[PDB]
This record gives C-alpha cells, structure tokens and sequence, in this order.
C-alpha cells in the first residue's frame, strides 16, 4: 500500500519546512488535551491541569520532539518500518502497555497539526500521502503486540 | 457529555466557516475517499473524482446535518433522528466509518481555520463529531 | 439504543445468574487480565492470580454497578454518574478497554448460561453492555 | 506473542470437539445479527430478516463452514499466517472493502461461540489462548491493509 513517487514528493516537500523543535510537542500536546486518558502515561511530567499548561510544557514539548524525530526516521525507512521501530515497540508496548489504539490517535493529531500548519498546502492527495505513512507507523510500532 | 466551553466552542468555530459550509464539507468528503479508500463503495452512483458536483452537493447536504447537530446541540439525538435511521438501517454504515469522516472533517477545519483551531477548540470538535457519530450509529438492530 | 426486547432480554439473561453474580463478574476480569495482558496495569494493587480474594472482591463490586444498570436501563447517565466520574477522571482508563471488558462479560455469561445466550440474547446483551462503556467513558474533558 | 506449548495443548484439544459443519456458521450468523451492519456484504444470501432467518440460512451456514476451516487452517500455520491468509486477504481488503476492524468482531463472536458450546471447558487461559489465534487471524487477514 506504500508511497508512489508523487506521495513521496509531496511528503518530504512539506516535512522540509516543518519546525522540528515545535511539531512534535504541538502533536503530543493535542493528544493529550484532546485525548485526556493519555495523561495517564505522564504523572511525572508536572502541570497538566489545562490546555495551556500542557502545550507550554517543557517536558511535554521535549518529548515531542524525540517522536517527532522517531517519524522523520520513520520516513527515512518507510520500507522497513518494522526494524526501524523495532526497540520503541518493546518500550511502548512491552514496557508501557499503551493500547495501540493511541498510536492511532498520534498519528491523526499529528496530521491534524500538519493541516493547521500548512493550511491549503495540506491538500486532500498530501493528506492521503501522509496517512499511509502515519498507519505504517502505528503498526510498526504495535509490532510487540501481533 | 459536551460541556457549555464545547458547545460555545463548537458554535464559535463553525460560526466562522460562514457561506463555506457547503464547500468544507465536500472537501471532507473529498479527503475521506482519497486517504481511506474503503469508503468509497457506499458511493458506486457518485463519481469521486475532483470537482466532482456530486461530491459537491453531497457535501453541503453533511454540512447542513452538521448544523442542525450545532443548532441543536443538546437535543442532538431527536435532530439528527431521520438521518441515524437512514445510515443504520438503510446505509448500512459501517461504524469505524464516522470516525474516518470525523477526522476529516477536523482536518478541513484545521487547513481552513488557523485561528480558531486552537487545542481546545479542537478537543471541543472532536466530542461534537463523535457525539453526532454516537447519534448516528445508535440505530443499529 | 435499547428496544424493549433489548431490555426484556438483558433482565432475563441477567436474572438467571442470581446467586452467581460475584462470581462471573470476576471471572470476567480474570478473563481479561489473562487474554488481555495490557489491562492488568490497572491494578498494581491487586495480585491478579486465579483466586485472588482482591479479584473476588472486585467482581463483586463490577456485577453490582451492572445490576444498577439493569435495574435503571432508562436512566443509566444518572445511575452510574460517579463511576464514569471515577473511571475517566480519577482512574483515566482507556476507552477501548471497555470493549475488552465487555467481551469478556459475554463470554463469561455464555460459558454460564447456554440456554439463555441465544443470538437475540447476545446481540441484546452487547447493547447494553456498549451503552454501560459509554456512560463510563463520558466524563472525559 | 504466540502459543505456548501449553496454549497449543488447551487450544488443540478444544479444536478438536469442534463441528465444524455448525460453529463457523453459527459464528457469522451470530457476526451478522450482533452486529448488522455487516449484513451490508450479504445481499444476495436472501432472508436476514430475523434471529431465526439468519441462523438457519442455509447460503450463511455454508459460508460459516468455509470460515471455519480457514480458522483450521490458521490453527495449523500459526508459524506462518501470512501467507496462510494471502489469497484471504487481498479477497477481503482488495475486491471486499471489509473494514478489519470486522475481523476483529467476528474472530470475538467465534470466541463466544466456543464459550456457548464448551461451557466450563472453555476457562480463562483457554480463552487467552484462543484470543491470540484470533488476532493472529484478524492481523493476518488484515495484511492488504498495511
Ligand atoms: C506514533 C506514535 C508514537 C511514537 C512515534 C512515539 C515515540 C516515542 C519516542 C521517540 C520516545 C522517546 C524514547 C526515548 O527516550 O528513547 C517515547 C517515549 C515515551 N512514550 Fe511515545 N510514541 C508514540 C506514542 C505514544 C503514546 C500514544 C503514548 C501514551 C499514551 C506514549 C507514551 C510514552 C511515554 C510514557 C514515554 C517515556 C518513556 C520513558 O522515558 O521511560 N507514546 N515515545
Ligand atoms: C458526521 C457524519 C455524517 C453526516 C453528518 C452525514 C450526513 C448525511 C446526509 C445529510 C445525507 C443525505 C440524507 C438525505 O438526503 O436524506 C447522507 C447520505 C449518505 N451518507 Fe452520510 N453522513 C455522515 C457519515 C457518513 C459516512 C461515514 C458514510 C460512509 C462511509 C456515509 C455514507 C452515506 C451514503 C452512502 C449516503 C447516500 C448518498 C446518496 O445516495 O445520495 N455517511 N449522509
Ligand atoms: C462495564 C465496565 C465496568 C464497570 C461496570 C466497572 C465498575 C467498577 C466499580 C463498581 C468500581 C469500584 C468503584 C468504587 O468502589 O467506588 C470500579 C473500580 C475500578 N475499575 Fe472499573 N468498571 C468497568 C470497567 C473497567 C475497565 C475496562 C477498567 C480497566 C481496564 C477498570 C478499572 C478499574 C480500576 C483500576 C478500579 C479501582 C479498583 C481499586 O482501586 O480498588 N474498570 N469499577
Ligand atoms: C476472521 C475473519 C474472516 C475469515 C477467516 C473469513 C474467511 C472467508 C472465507 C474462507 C471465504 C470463502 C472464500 C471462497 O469462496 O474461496 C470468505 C468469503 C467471503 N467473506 Fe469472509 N472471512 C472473514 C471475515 C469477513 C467479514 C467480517 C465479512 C463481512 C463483514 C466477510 C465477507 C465475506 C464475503 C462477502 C465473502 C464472499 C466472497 C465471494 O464469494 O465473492 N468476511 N471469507
């Protein structure tokens, strides 16, 4: 079901202009503003308390740009996805128990952010691009559990 | 359960969308078929391509839906009654499938609203979607 | 939504276990700490091996939150308002664990009641129990 | 995630009691009166119009039977349902549409068939076992997808 070469033109197209020090921690901030049993997963990570605590979050904002970076790679090895997610699926899956349906929920928040970043830029045929690569992703990373 | 912040947030936002509707909607539709083709066999009738003017009128017809499910908010299940016979009993819709749409039509939103589309006016949506997706499926038997 | 059958069926199903109710509820999470592993996070507090007198306790517990729903079917937002405060605010569980819980329910009841789970029980049966997952699963914000 | 021998043993010995004239179309006449929507794949099998008409369709218990023996065949290339499921697969996604979150519900509803019909027999670790064939299955079935 992988990329044609016109998906992957207009993928890394747009991911060359993301700001990788912001997209990540906008995405996982989402997640857990929009998605609140996420918190769950972060007890440690101090104020939660509302949508502008979690954004503004060091900690939050930190995180979010190591996933970020795991979907960059991710996109580096879009035909070994398995492999490339291989230690991040033992961590979430057999370390933290994340139910695989939240790697779901990431991936489309992340899309979501993409779309209110670039705006028209963002068109239905990119979106199409980038759900491939964002699925591929959340199975790969759900490996642990098949 | 949709909270007074959702709803004021919800009207607020798709009080912007203004004479759009009808065009966010097919857009939605639009981006639905492309990334999650399954979706398209409930329309063998339509043409799905760009431009399409089915795609076109059958969007403003979801968007008008939509805001009837705003209007009403807190009668949401009596609103949208009809329209829930139709999808479950007629339709046959398959339930995975208006959380697809749902997500695509936060994506329209978010490509056509940047100002709004902060993180809680996006978690307010999210709620709204699926409790009009709740409404909808609720009809099966 | 719930047809009459639907609650005429769901009471008649659930008036058999009598007794037994305790008991299958906690069968059930048995059920699914063992074939669905990732739940068992839920309880660091419980030792979750078969017999476990913390499980039997809290089957206790699940059963009769369920017989609150059987005997409010129409008022089940209400009746069950602190635990679905409880289980999204306090205790932050995932909403797809219902569905894992829920399944478990109906194959502790099928293992227990052959004649009573027929195909218009079980369907009856996953109704209700979808409608218990989404009172508890509403009081997320 | 797969099977211990333990699992196998528990699995196998139940399998074996199985009619397999019966439960499989016992499975998809219950997939299809639980969940009705999938009913929609059905147009041509005739009278669906109640419990009773589902069940004792006879187009649904010949269909059940065929599903059953796929599940047998999983059964016996737990090493391997990937190719086991190919041909399944690109049925079921490509030509079909099927959404897999149906191959989930259908492989719970046989698991509930199997409680129906085994009773006591059918205990937690037995279900435990069972649940891992069926996703197995499910995510087998489901390869076009990904
Ligand atoms: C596409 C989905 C996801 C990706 C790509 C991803 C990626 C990552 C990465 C790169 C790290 C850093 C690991 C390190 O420090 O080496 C991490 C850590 C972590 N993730 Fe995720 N993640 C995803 C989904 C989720 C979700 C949905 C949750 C919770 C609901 C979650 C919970 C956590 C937690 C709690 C940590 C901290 C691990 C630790 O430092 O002990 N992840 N993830
Ligand atoms: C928020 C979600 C949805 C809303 C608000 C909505 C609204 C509507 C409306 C207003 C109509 C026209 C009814 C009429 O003219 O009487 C309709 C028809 C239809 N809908 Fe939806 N819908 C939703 C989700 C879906 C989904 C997820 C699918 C399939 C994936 C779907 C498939 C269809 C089909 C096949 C028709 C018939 C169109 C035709 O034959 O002209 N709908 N819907
Ligand atoms: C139909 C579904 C469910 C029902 C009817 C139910 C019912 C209950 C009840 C009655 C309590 C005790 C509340 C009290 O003592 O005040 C409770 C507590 C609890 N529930 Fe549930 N529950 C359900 C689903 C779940 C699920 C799916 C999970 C996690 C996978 C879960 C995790 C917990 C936990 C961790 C506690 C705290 C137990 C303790 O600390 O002693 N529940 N639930
Ligand atoms: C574990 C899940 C499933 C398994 C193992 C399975 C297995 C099978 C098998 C063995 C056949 C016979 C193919 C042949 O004639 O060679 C078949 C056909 C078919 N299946 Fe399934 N199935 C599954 C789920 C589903 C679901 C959920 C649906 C619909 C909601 C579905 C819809 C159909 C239809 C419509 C056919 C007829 C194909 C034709 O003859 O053109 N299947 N399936």
């Amino acid at each position: 079901v992988h990329l044609t070469p016109e998906e992957k033109s207009a993928v890394t197209a747009l991911w060359g202009k993301v700001n990788v020090d912001e997209v990540g921690g906008e995405a996982l901030g989402r997640l857990l503003v929009v998605y609140p049993w996420t918190q769950r997963f972060f007890e440690s990570f101090g104020d939660l308390s509302t949508p502008d605590a979690v954004m503004g979050n060091p900690k939050v904002k930190a995180l979010g740009k190591k996933v970020l970076g795991a979907f960059s790679d991710g996109l580096a090895h879009l035909d070994n996805l398995k492999g490339t997610f291989a230690t991040l699926s033992e961590l979430h899956c057999d370390k933290l128990h994340v139910d695989p349906e939240n790697f779901r929920l990431l991936g489309n928040v992340l899309v979501c952010v993409l779309a209110h970043h670039f705006g028209k830029e963002f068109t239905p045929p990119v979106q199409a691009a980038y759900q491939k690569v964002v699925a591929g992703v959340a199975n790969a990373l759900a490996h642990k559990y098949h | 359960v949709l909270s007074p912040a959702d709803k004021t947030n919800v009207k607020a936002a798709w009080g912007k969308v203004g004479a759009h509707a009808g065009e966010y909607g097919a857009e939605a539709l639009e981006r639905m078929f492309l990334s999650f083709p399954t979706t398209k066999t409930y329309f063998p009738h339509f043409d799905l391509s760009h431009g399409s003017a089915q795609v076109k009128g059958h969007g403003k017809k979801v968007a008008d839906a939509l805001t009837n499910a705003v209007a009403h908010v807190d009668d949401m299940p009596n609103a949208l009654s009809a329209l829930s016979d139709l999808h479950a009993h007629k339709l046959r819709v398959d339930p995975v499938n208006f959380k697809l749409l749902s997500h695509c039509l936060l994506v329209t939103l978010a490509a056509h609203l940047p100002a709004e589309f902060t993180p809680a006016v996006h978690a307010s949506l999210d709620k709204f979607l699926a409790s009009v997706s709740t409404v909808l499926t609720s009809k099966y038997r």
